[PDB]
């Protein structure tokens, strides 16, 4: 509903992939765990917690899914490329 | 053509495209994707020139 406030610049690089209207960026396990922490108390990962210790990778992903309909974001725990609607929920594979 | 993965860019091998590198993580396995692509390309010469 709302817009995540803009945290200055230095946005992590998102690789354009017009081959399938997709995009690739390496986030890491800390973000994929943090966002997994985000969607467990009813909270939001698209725009909530603007003063986060790891807000930057969260803010870019939100714009990236708007720019690209089938984003391809890869973690490091297993290195899987979860897609845009696979990134929609915030629950990746397992765990509470 | 016959050497193309269906989700690739059909003429360029991209070291940042997970379809091109078959989901390889790290440089250590990202390069062997290029190796396999070179092999895949070579046989196509054998199929066309005979």
């Amino acid at each position: 509903a709302k817009v995540a406030p803009e945290p200055e610049g230095e946005l992590p690089y998102v690789h354009p992939l017009p081959h399938r209207s997709s995009a690739y960026i390496w986030c890491g396990w800390w973000v994929m765990d943090e966002i997994q922490k985000m969607t467990e108390e009813g909270k939001d990962w698209k725009t909530d917690d603007p003063d986060s210790k790891y807000y930057l990778h969260r803010y870019t992903l939100q714009k990236m899914m708007k720019d690209y309909p089938e984003v391809d974001v890869q973690e490091s725990r297993n290195g899987y490329i979860i897609h845009k609607t696979a990134l929609e929920t915030g629950i990746i594979y397992t765990y509470p | 053509g016959m050497t193309l993965t269906p989700g690739s860019k059909a003429g360029v091998f991209d070291f940042q495209d997970p379809i091109d590198i078959r989901g390889a993580r790290w440089a250590g396995e990202s390069f062997k994707a290029l190796l396999f692509q070179i092999d895949k390309e070579a046989v196509e010469i054998a199929r066309q020139t005979g």
